[PDB]
């Protein structure tokens, strides 16, 4: 009996397929949560702003109140 | 339309960063005349004292108390 190097293909590999696609972004959804967190970014930031108004008049009140200094 | 239309596509596809140049710039000029928000923040600006305030002779006049609370003057509560 004869013993050779045997044959084998099954799945063949699949001869050249693609492996790139758009995946998580698509184009206009993006935007929508990249200028939404800029407008939730200025609205979150301006009203801490608005609180830090309300201890710099307190703060430079203590200057007018104190004159013995 | 011959510039409104052909010249926003091409300007799109063909160097698309210079569209975010002129249309963000442009846009920080326009929007702080048109609001009607900006007439508030120039308020508290001049209201927050630097130095201590001055003490004026009182002889006849109004709107003018103590250093006590009470209501005289401006003095500003605009929001909270």
């Amino acid at each position: 009996x004869x013993x050779x190097x045997x044959x084998x293909x099954x799945x063949x590999x699949x001869x050249x397929x693609x492996x790139x696609x758009x995946x998580x972004x698509x184009g206009y959804s993006m935007f929508a949560v990249g200028i939404g967190a800029l407008l939730f970014g200025y609205w979150s930031m301006m009203k801490w702003n608005r609180e830090r108004r309300r201890l710099q008049i307190e703060d430079f009140e203590a200057r007018i109140a104190l004159m013995p200094l | 339309a011959e510039r409104v239309a052909a010249f926003l596509k091409n300007v799109w596809a063909k160097e698309p960063v210079l569209v975010a140049s002129f249309a963000i710039a442009g846009l920080a000029v326009i929007l702080p005349t048109l609001s009607p928000y900006t007439k508030y923040s120039l308020m508290i600006n001049x209201x927050x004292x630097x130095x201590x305030x001055x003490x004026x002779x009182x002889x006849x006049x109004x709107x003018x108390x103590x250093x006590x609370x009470x209501x005289x003057x401006x003095x500003x509560x605009x929001x909270x």
